[PDB]
C-alpha cells in the first residue's frame, strides 16, 4: 500500500529522475566512512596493500633500471642497498611507507630518481596515513544505533482525557544514557484537495502535540505517552471509528529529534501509524511502578493496551453533542 | 638459561628439523599458541567492564578440564628432575591452558549471562585452535615418542576429547532434650560446682575429640624428621617416597584435626542446647519475689542466656587444644634431645620459664575481667533502663544527667577494658616473641640440616602458642561465666 | 565493596598515625623474620653471628610495638565508636523511639559494640600475622624455586573461586543462623516479662517445648554451619597439602640436579609447611572479621540517626531567668500531627488561658488529648498555628530549657532503678526538706516513715518494688519538686482510688494556688 | 521513598525486561571511551602488550619452524635475522608495530610467511593505534564536568511577586566561562487520575517558567532566580501549605540545557524538588551586590533564604479572596 | 577539519526556479518547492522566509 514510513523509520520514497549529480569524490569518502566494519577494514587494508605493491614495483623496477639486480660487480653502488628480488623491494617498500625502515636496505646518492621515489612515497604515505585516521575516527565517534535504541509502541490508540478526545502513543528510550534537548513533530499524511482544485498526492500537516507549554520538548526518561488533543483545527478533528482500516489514505508520522548526551551529534527516530494500528477506545496499561525506593519500569507489556468504553463518532460529533447536552 | 627445551649442545641440536612435527618441541609449543591467543583477545574486552544448552554441562567439562590441567602441570614439574637446564616446555603449556581456561568461563559469564550473546565466536575459535593441536600432539604422540610415562598418552587423549566436548557445547549453543536429659540426671547424680555433673555426663566426647587432636600434632610433629631426612640425604632416588610420604603423612594429619574439631563442635553445640534447656527450667521454676526485690533483672537474665551460653560454646571449642598441648611440647623436648638437639638445648628452658609467665597473664587478666564484667552488667543495666522509658527522659529534660551518669560507667569499664587490653597485648607478646628468642639463643649456644629442622620445628611449636594467646582468653571468661551460672542456679523455687 | 567499607569505616573510626604505625610494622617485622632465617639458610654453607642475633633483636622490639599497636588501637577503635553511638542515639527524636523497636536498637549497645570492644582486636591481630605470614612463605616459596610460579597463579584462582563460593553460601546461612537465635532470645523475654501469667495458666509444658523446638532448629542450623566450615576447610587444606608436595619436590630435583644449597632448599619445603598450616586459620580469620565487620557496619548505619533541632532560634540572654509568669497561655490553629504521612488528629484549636489556678480537659479517649499535652514540648509536629506562653512563641526556644521549664505527668508510671534520692533528685541540688514535702503532699512520708532506709530503699527495674499506685505517686512527687507555675498531668488518677484521689486533690489544690494545672 | 531524580540530577529509574539487546561491540567501544582514566589508561597499555605478545609468540614460532633457532650452521638465511629466544622475538615485534625498527633486527625474503605475518602486525598496529588515538580524543575532548559545576538551590521557595504568588529557586555557573543557549524546563511530576478513569503513575507535566517573552532562553551569569508565576493553568495552582511535607506526591524537575561555550556539545543539569525541600513563604537573600567597579557574588550563603510573611491558602484561594476584595 | 566537511550539503538541497501565488482556502498563499536530492535525512528542518525591500517609516 506504499507506506510513507516504515515502522523503523526507512522512507520508502522513489528518487526518479535525478539531472545533476557526480560532484566530487568526497561523496564516495563518506560512503566510506558510512559502512560496515568488516568490509571498511578490508577497504584500508587493501589501500594499505595497493600501496606497498605500488611502489614496490617501482623500486624493484629502478633498481632492474639501474643495472644492479644482475652485475653484483662491488665497484658499483646501488640505489638502495641490498634488494636482488622484487620480494626484497617490497619489504623495503613496507619498510619505507610504514618508516619502520630497519636498515639493511638503505637509499644512496647514486640515483636522483630513487630520491624522488622516496619522497613520493612519503608524501604518499602520509596523507594515504592521514585519510585511514580520519575516516577511522569519522567511523568509530559514531553512535549510528542511536536511533535504533529509541522505540515507539507497535500500535496507536485514542481516548478521553479531559473530556476531550485525545490521540496517544507510547515512547521510551532503552539505554541509561540520557537524551539531549528532546523534540517531538507529529505529522499527519494524506492525499489532500484543496477547495480551489489542486492535488496534493503526500501533504502533510504538522499536527501539534498536547503539552503543558504547548511546546514540542519532553525529557525522556520513563517511556511515557506523546498525545495530540484533538481541536477542532486538527485534521483528525473529522476522523472517526470503522472509518480506520488498513485500507483508509491516511497516516501520521512521529519524529523524535534530539542531541544525544556525549556526543554533541543530533538524532533522529521516525515512526509511522496508519489507518489500521490505530487502536480505537483503548489505554496504555502503566508499566511504571513504585520500587524498593525506585521507580521499576516494565518494558514488557510496553505497548500493552487495553480496552476502554468511549463514544463511536468524530470529535465534530463529540462537540455537536456535548453542546446539545450543556445548552440546556 | 631458561631454554624452552634446551639442554646442552645436543639439544643445541634439539630444535633441528628432520620434519617439524617430529619434533616433540615444536608441537608442544604450537599447543601454547591458542591458549595465548585467547588470553591477549580477551583481556581487554574484560577490563571494559571489569574496571542455554549444557550449561551445567559447561559447568562440569570446566571442572573435569581444571582437574587434568592441574594433574598436567603436576607431571610436566615432575618431568624435569633429571634435567639440569630446566628445559620447562613440559609444564609451561600446562600453565597457560589453565590460566586460559579460567579466563575463558570469567569472560563466558562476564559477557552472555550479563551483557549479550553472539560475541562467543572467540571462545568457539579458541576451543576449535586447542582441540587440533592436542590431536596433534596426540597423533605424533602416537607413533614417534615412546610414550614411557603412559600417563602422558592418557592425559593428551583425555584433553583431546574434552576440548572435543567443548567444541561440542560451543557449537550447540552457537545454535541457539536428650543431652538436658543426661544433663539433669549427671547434676542429681553429682548433687546426691556445675563441672562436676559436666564431665562426669559428657567427658567422654571431649577427651576423645582431645585423643585425636594428639594424635594429629604427633603426627604433623614427626614432619621435621622428615625435613632433617630431606637435607641429609641431598647432602651426598630415596627422596622422592620421602617428600611423598610427607605429604601423606600431612593428608592424614589434617583429616584427624577435621574430626577431633568436628567432634569438639558438636560437643559445643549439644552443651548449648542442654545448658539453655536447664536454664528455660530453671526460670520455669523461678521466684518473682527475688526478680523484683533482691539480686536479678530480666535484662541480665537473657544476657545470660545469650553471652553465657556463647562463652560456653566457644570454650568447649576451644579446649581440646588446651588439653592436647601439652603432649605437643612434652614431645617436642623429647624430639629435639632425641635429634640434633642431642645435649645442650638450652633454648627450651626459656620456655619451661614461659608456662608460670602465662598463667601468671591469666591470672592478672582474670582479675581485670571481674571487674570489666561487673562494670559492663552496670553499663548494660544503665542503658536498658534508660531506653526502656525514654519519653520521661525527654520530656523532663534529663538527657544529658544520664548521658553522663551512664559516661561515668562507661569510663569505669573502659579503664577496666584497657588494663585487660594491656594484658592480652603482654601475652600475645610474650607468645610471638619467645619462639625467636629460643632459636636465637639454640643456636648461638653451638659457639646443616640441624639448625635448620630446628627452625621448622620451632615453628610448629610456636603455631599453637599462637591459638593458646586466646585460648586463655576463652578460658578465663568461662570461669567467670560459670561462675554466674552457679550463682543464678541457687535462687528460690516457688513450690 | 562490604568488606572495603566496613574495614575502612573501622578503621577511619581509629587515626591515621596508628593505621601507618599498624601496617607499617606488620609489613616490617614479618619480612624482616622472613630475611633473617633466609640469610640463615645462607649461613648454613663471625660478626655475622653479631648481626644475625642484632636482627633477632629487631624481630622482637617490632613485634613489641606491634602488639601495642593493635592493643591501643583497638582500645581507641571501640571507646569512640561506643561514645558516638551513645550521644547519637540518645539525639535522636521520639519518632525513632516509637517506630524502632527498642529491644534491636539496644541489642547493639548489648552485644554489638561487645563484640567489638572483645573480639575484633583478637581476630584482627589473628588474621593479620595469618595472612602476612602466609603472603610470606608464599614469595619465598615461589623465590627459591621459580617453576613454582607456574603452578601458584591456578592456586590462587582455585583458592578464589571456591572461598568465594563459600562465602555466598555463608553469607545466607548466617542469615539464618540470625532468624532462628533471635526467637530464642524473644522468647527468653516473654518469658521473664510473664512469668506470673504463665505459672497462673499452668501451661508451661507447652511453652517448654516451644523453647525446645526453637533450641532444636538453632542446633541444627549451627550445625549446617559447621558442615560448610568443614567442607571448605578440608578443601582448602588438601589445596596446602598438594602446593607442600609442589614446592618440595620441586626443590629437591632442582637443587640435587642443578644445585642451589641444601638451605634453600630447606626453606622451600619449611614455608611450604607454613602456608599449608597458616592458610587455613587465614580464611577462617578472614570469615570472624567479615562477621564482625558486619556488625561494625551495622553499629555504622544505626549511627546515621535523624537530628533533633535542639538549637533555638532565640537569645537565651533575652528569654528571663524567672520566666514562666503567672502563665497565661494562647494557643491557636494548633493543627498537630506525629508523622508527616499521618492525620493531623488535632486541628483548629484555640484557647486563651489566664492563670487561675487549674483548668480542665476531658472526654472519651482516642479524643487526641494526651496529643494536646504533647504539643507544650514540641514532640507532636504542629505543623500548623502555634502556642504562645506569655510573650513568645514555642517554635523558636531551645528544646532543653523549653522541656525544662515546663513539667509534666505521664498516664503510664516510669520510673529509675535506683534510691528514692535519685529518682527525684537528677541533680544534687535540692534540700531533703522539699523531698519530705513533696512525698508528703503527695501522701507518701507516711509509707516512707515505715520503710527502712527513708528516702532510701532501692526501686527496682524501672519500678518493680511497689504498687502501680505507688509508682503513679513516685511519679507525682518528682514532677511536684519543681518551681514551675504552670504544668499539666495526663490522666494521673487512673491508678488512684477515690479516698487519695480527692485527698491529693484538694492538697496539690491548696499546695498550689498560684501554679497553673 | 523513590525520589525520581537525585539532587544531583540521577535517575532513580528501574528499567527492567529490555527484550532486545546487544547490537554491536561499538557500544562497549562508546563504554570504553566513557571511563575513567586510570582504568582507560590500563586497557590501552594491555591493548598494546597483549598485540605485542601476540605477534612476538608469532615471530618466535616462525624462526622456530624455520629450524632457525637451533642450527646457526651460516650457510642458512633466517626468515629474521638475529633472533635467538622469545625475548629477540619480542623486542622485533615491539621494533615493528611501534615502527621503531632498530635493524640488528631484520625480516629477510627468505619466508614468505614472515612477509605474511609483517603485513598483518602493521595493518593491525596501524588499525589499533588508530582506535586508541580515536578513544583517547573523544575522551579528552570531554568535559564531562561542565554538568556538575552547574549548581541549584538546595530548596526552593515561594512567595508573592506583583501580587502572585510565584514558585523560586537558585541557579547559578561556577566557571568563568559562559553557556551557549541557556534553556530551562521546569516540570512537575505527579501520580494523576484522569477524570475518564485512567491513572498515570509518573506523569508530567511542563510547568512554564516566568521570562519577558515566556521563553524558555535565559543568560547565565550571576546566580539568578528560576520562578514560575502561579497561574490558574499551573498545575500547583491547587497547592497549599501544609500540605507538602515528605509525605506528599509531588515532584518539581529542573532541567538545565546548554551549549558548551568552548566546545560545540550542550550539556545538561538535572534536580529536583519534592514536598519537603520546597520551603515556603521564604524569598532568597540577595548575594549579588556592588564591588568597587564591579558585582561581588557571595556563593555563601547561595541558597540561603529568609522567612517573609505570606498568605496561608492556595492561589485558587488567593485568586478568590482577591477577587472578594476587589468586587466593592 | 576539510575531509570531515561535506560542504555541499546546501547544493543538494534545491529550490523551484520560479515562485507562484494561488488560492487555498479561499486566501491567497505564496508558494514554492523545495526538495532534497540524498537519500539522507536532514535534523530539525527549519524555515525562514524574509522578504526584502527598501522601505520608508512612517
Ligand atoms: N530532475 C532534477 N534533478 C536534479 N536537480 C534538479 C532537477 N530538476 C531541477 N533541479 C534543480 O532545481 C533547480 C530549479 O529547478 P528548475 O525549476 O530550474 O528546473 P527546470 O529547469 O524546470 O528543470 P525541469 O524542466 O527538468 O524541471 C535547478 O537549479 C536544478 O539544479
Ligand atoms: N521489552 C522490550 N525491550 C526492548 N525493546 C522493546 C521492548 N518492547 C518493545 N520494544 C520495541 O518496541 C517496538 C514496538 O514494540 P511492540 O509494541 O511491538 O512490542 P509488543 O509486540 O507489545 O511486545 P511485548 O508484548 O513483549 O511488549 C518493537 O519493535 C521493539 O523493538
Ligand atoms: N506515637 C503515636 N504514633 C501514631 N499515632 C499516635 C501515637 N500516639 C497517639 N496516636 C494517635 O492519637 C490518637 C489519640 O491520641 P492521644 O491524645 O495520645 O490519646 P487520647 O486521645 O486517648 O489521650 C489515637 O487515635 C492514636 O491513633
Ligand atoms: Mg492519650
Amino acid at each position: 500500500r506504499a507506506r510513507f514510513v516504515s515502522k523503523k523509520g526507512n522512507c520508502n520514497v522513489a528518487h526518479k529522475n535525478i539531472r545533476e549529480q557526480g560532484r566530487f569524490l568526497q561523496d564516495v569518502f563518506t560512503t566510506l566512512v558510512d559502512l560496515k566494519w568488516p568490509h571498511t577494514l578490508l577497504i584500508f587494508t587493501m589501500s594499505f596493500l595497493c600501496s606497498w605493491l605500488l611502489f614496490a614495483m617501482a623500486w624493484w623496477l629502478i633498481a632492474f633500471a639501474h643495472g644492479d639486480l644482475a652485475p653484483s660487480e662491488g665497484t658499483a653502488e646501488p640505489c638502495v642497498t641490498s634488494i636482488h628480488s622484487f620480494s626484497s623491494a617490497f619489504l623495503f617498500s613496507i619498510e619505507v611507507q610504514v618508516t619502520i625502515g630497519f636498515g639493511g636496505r638503505m637509499v644512496t646518492e647514486e640515483c636522483p630518481l630513487a630520491i624522488l621515489i622516496l619522497i613520493v612515497q612519503n608524501i604518499v604515505g602520509l596523507m594515504i596515513n592521514a585519510i585511514m585516521l580520519g575516516c577511522i575516527f569519522m567511523k568509530t565517534a559514531q553512535a549510528h544505533r542511536r536511533a535504533e535504541t529509541l522505540i515507539f509502541s507497535k500500535h496507536a490508540v485514542i481516548a478521553l482525557r479531559h473530556g476531550r478526545l485525545c490521540f496517544m502513543l507510547r515512547v521510551g528510550d532503552l539505554r541509561k544514557s540520557m537524551i539531549i534537548s528532546a523534540t517531538i513533530h507529529m505529522q499527519v499524511v494524506r492525499k489532500t484537495t484543496s477547495p480551489e482544485g489542486e492535488v496534493v498526492p503526500l501533504h502533510q500537516v504538522d499536527i501539534p502535540m498536547e503539552n503543558g507549554v504547548g511546546g514540542n520538548s519532553i525529557f525522556l526518561v520513563a517511556p511515557l505517552i506523546i498525545y495530540h488533543v484533538i481541536d477542532a483545527n486538527s485534521p483528525l478533528y473529522d476522523l472517526a471509528p470503522s472509518d480506520l482500516h488498513h485500507h483508509q489514505d491516511l497516516e501520521i508520522i512521529v519524529i523524535l529529534e534530539g542531541v544525544v548526551e556525549t556526543t554533541g551529534i543530533t538524532t533522529q527516530a521516525r515512526t509511522s501509524y496508519l489507518a489500521d494500528e490505530i487502536l480505537w477506545g483503548q489505554r496504555f496499561v502503566p508499566i511504571v511502578a513504585e520500587e524498593d525506593g525506585r521507580y521499576s519500569v516494565d518494558y514488557s507489556k510496553f505497548g500493552n493496551t487495553i480496552k476502554v468504553p468511549t463514544p463511536l463518532c468524530t470529535a465534530r460529533q463529540l462537540d455537536e453533542d456535548h453542546s446539545l447536552l450543556e445548552a440546556l | 638459561p631458561l631454554a624452552f627445551c634446551g639442554s646442552e649442545n645436543h639439544s643445541a641440536a634439539y630444535r633441528v628439523d628432520q620434519g617439524v612435527l617430529n619434533n616433540g618441541c615444536f608441537v608442544d609449543a604450537l599447543n601454547v599458541v591458542p591458549h595465548v591467543f585467547l588470553l591477549f583477545i580477551t583481556f581487554p574486552i574484560l577490563f571494559i567492564g571489569w574496571g542455554f544448552p549444557g550449561h551445567n554441562l559447561r559447568w562440569i567439562l570446566t571442572f573435569m578440564l581444571l582437574f587434568v590441567l592441574v594433574c598436567e602441570i603436576a607431571e610436566g614439574i615432575l618431568s624435569d628432575g633429571v634435567t639440569e637446564s630446566h628445559h620447562l616446555h613440559l609444564y609451561m603449556p600446562a600453565g597457560m591452558a589453565f590460566m586460559a581456561a579460567v579466563t575463558s568461563v570469567v569472560y563466558y559469564h562476564n559477557i552472555e549471562t550479563s551483557n549479550f550473546p553472539k560475541l562467543l565466536i572467540a571462545l568457539l575459535v579458541y576451543w576449535t585452535l586447542a582441540f587440533i593441536t592436542k590431536t596433534i600432539k596426540f597423533v605424533k604422540f602416537l607413533d614417534h615418542a615412546i610414550g614411557f610415562s603412559q600417563l602422558r598418552f592418557c592425559l593428551t587423549g583425555l584433553l583431546v576429547i574434552l576440548y572435543g566436548m567443548l567444541l561440542l557445547v560451543e557449537v550447540n549453543v552457537i545454535r541457539v532434650n536428650y543431652q538436658r536429659l543426661c544433663e539433669a540426671f549427671d547434676a542429681q547424680v553429682r548433687k546426691d560446682a556445675i563441672w562436676q555433673a559436666l564431665s562426669h555426663a559428657f567427658g567422654r566426647r571431649l577427651v576423645l575429640s582431645s585423643t585425636f587432636r594428639i594424635l594429629a600434632d604427633l603426627l604433623g610433629f614427626a614432619g621435621p624428621l622428615c625435613i632433617f631426612g630431606i637435607v641429609d640425604h641431598l647432602g651426598k632416588a630415596n627422596a622422592y617416597v620421602l617428600a611423598v610420604l610427607l605429604f601423606l603423612a600431612l593428608l592424614l594429619q589434617r583429616t584427624f584435626l577435621q574430626a577431633s574439631y568436628y567432634v569438639a563442635i558438636e560437643t559445643g553445640i549439644n552443651l548449648r542446647g542442654a545448658i539453655q534447656t536447664k536454664i528455660y527450667n530453671k526460670i520455669m521454676h523461678l521466684s518473682t519475689s527475688n526478680l523484683s526485690m533482691g539480686e536479678m533483672t530480666a535484662g541480665q537474665i537473657c544476657n545470660l542466656v545469650a553471652i553465657d551460653t556463647n562463652q560456653l560454646m566457644w570454650f568447649f571449642f576451644l579446649c581440646p587444644n588446651l588439653w592436647a598441648m601439652p603432649v605437643q611440647i612434652i614431645v617436642g623436648v623429647i624430639l629435639l634431645y632425641y635429634i640434633l638437639g642431642v645435649s645442650a638445648l638450652i633454648g627450651a628452658a626459656v620456655i619451661i620459664l614461659l608456662a608460670p609467665v602465662q598463667y601468671f597473664v591469666a591470672t592478672k587478666l582474670s582479675q581485670a575481667q571481674r571487674s570489666t564484667l561487673e562494670y559492663s552488667n552496670e553499663r548494660l543495666k544503665q542503658t536498658n533502663e534508660m531506653l526502656r522509658g525514654i519519653k520521661l527522659l525527654k520530656l523532663y529534660a534529663w538527657e544529658n544527667i544520664f548521658r553522663t551518669r551512664v559516661e561515668t560507667t562507661r569510663r569505669k569499664e573502659m579503664t577496666s577494658l584497657r588494663a585487660f587490653a594491656i594484658y592480652t597485648s603482654i601475652s600475645i607478646f610474650m607468645n610471638t616473641a619467645i619462639p625467636i628468642a629460643a632459636v636465637l639463643i639454640t643456636f648461638v649456644g653451638h659457639v646443616p640440616s640441624v639448625a635448620f629442622a630446628s627452625l621448622s620445628l620451632f615453628h610448629i611449636l610456636v603455631t599453637p602458642l599462637f591459638l593458646l594467646s586466646s585460648v586463655v582468653r576463652s578460658t578465663v571468661k568461662a570461669l567467670v561465666s560459670v561462675q554466674k551460672l552457679s550463682e543464678f542456679l541457687s535462687s528460690a523455687e516457688i513450690r | 565493596e562490604i568488606p572495603w567499607r566496613a574495614c575502612a569505616k573501622y578503621l577511619s573510626s581509629a587515626g591515621i598515625l596508628l593505621l601507618s604505625l599498624l601496617v607499617f610494622s606488620q609489613l616490617l617485622k614479618h619480612m624482616v623474620l622472613v630475611a633473617i632465617d633466609y640469610w640463615l639458610a645462607k649461613w648454613t654453607d663471625t660478626v655475622y653471628a653479631m648481626v644475625f642475633t642484632v636482627l633477632c633483636s629487631l624481630g622482637i622490639v617490632l613485634c613489641l610495638v606491634t602488639s601495642v599497636t593493635v592493643e591501643w588501637t583497638g582500645l581507641k577503635v571501640a571507646k569512640r565508636l561506643h561514645r558516638s553511638l551513645l550521644n547519637r542515639i540518645i539525639l535522636a527524636p521520639m519518632r525513632f523511639f516509637e517506630t524502632t523497636p527498642l529491644g534491636s536498637i539496644l541489642n547493639r549497645f548489648s552485644s554489638d559494640c561487645n563484640t567489638i570492644d572483645q573480639h575484633i582486636p583478637s581476630t584482627l591481630e589473628c588474621l593479620s600475622r595469618s595472612t602476612l605470614l602466609c603472603v610470606s612463605a608464599l614469595a619465598v616459596i615461589s623465590y627459591v624455586t621459580p617453576v613454582f610460579l607456574v603452578a601458584l597463579l591456578p592456586l590462587a584462582i582455585v583458592c578464589y573461586f571456591i572461598q568465594k563460593y563459600f562465602r555466598v553460601a555463608s553469607r545466607d546461612l548466617q542469615q539464618l543462623d540470625d532468624t532462628t537465635q533471635l526467637p530464642l532470645l524473644s522468647h527468653f523475654a516473654e518469658t521473664v516479662e510473664g512469668l506470673t501469667t504463665i505459672r497462673a495458666f499452668r501451661y508451661e509444658a507447652r511453652f517448654q517445648q516451644k523453647l525446645l523446638e526453637y533450641t532444636d532448629s538453632n542446633n541444627i542450623a549451627s550445625l549446617f554451619l559447621t558442615a560448610a566450615n568443614r567442607w571448605l576447610e578440608v578443601r582448602m587444606e588438601y589445596i596446602g597439602a598438594c602446593v607442600v608436595l609442589i614446592a618440595a619436590v620441586t626443590s629437591i630435583s632442582n637443587s640435587l640436579h642443578r644445585e642451589l644449597s641444601a638451605g634453600l632448599v630447606g626453606l622451600g619445603l619449611t614455608y611450604a609447611l607454613m602456608v599449608s598450616n597458616y592458610l587455613n586459620w587465614m580464611v577462617r580469620n578472614l570469615a570472624d572479621m567479615e562477621l564482625q565487620l558486619g556488625a561494625v557496619k551495622r553499629i555504622h548505619g544505626l549511627l546515621k540517626t535523624e537530628a533533633e533541632s535542639y538549637e533555638g532560634l532565640l537569645a537565651p540572654s533575652l528569654i528571663p531567668k524567672n520566666w514562666p509568669d503567672q502563665g497565661k497561655i494562647q494557643i491557636q490553629n494548633l493543627s498537630v500531627r506525629y508523622d508527616s504521612s499521618l492525620k493531623p488528629v488535632l486541628k483548629h484549636v484555640n484557647a486563651l488561658i489566664a492563670p487561675g489556678q487549674k483548668i480542665g480537659i476531658c472526654g472519651r479517649t482516642g479524643s487526641g488529648k494526651s496529643s494536646f499535652s504533647l504539643a507544650f514540648f514540641r514532640m507532636v509536629d504542629t505543623f500548623e498555628g502555634h502556642i504562645i506562653i506569655d510573650g513568645i512563641d514555642i517554635a523558636k526556644l531551645p528544646l532543653h530549657t523549653l522541656r525544662s521549664r515546663l513539667s509534666i505527668i505521664l498516664q503510664d508510671p516510669v520510673l529509675f532503678s535506683g534510691t528514692i534520692r535519685f529518682n527525684l533528685d537528677p541533680e544534687r541540688k535540692c534540700s531533703d526538706s522539699t523531698l519530705w514535702e513533696a512525698l508528703e503532699i503527695a501522701q507518701l512520708k507516711l509509707v516512707v516513715k515505715a520503710l527502712p532506709g527513708g528516702l532510701d530503699a532501692i526501686i527496682t527495674e524501672g519500678g518493680e518494688n511497689f504498687s502501680q499506685g505507688q509508682r503513679q505517686l513516685f511519679c507525682l512527687a518528682r514532677a511536684f519538686v519543681r518551681k514551675t507555675s504552670i504544668f499539666i498531668m495526663d490522666e494521673a488518677t487512673a491508678s488512684i482510688d477515690m479516698a487519695t484521689e480527692n485527698i491529693l486533690q484538694k492538697v496539690v489544690m491548696t499546695a498550689f494556688a498560684d501554679r497553673t494545672v
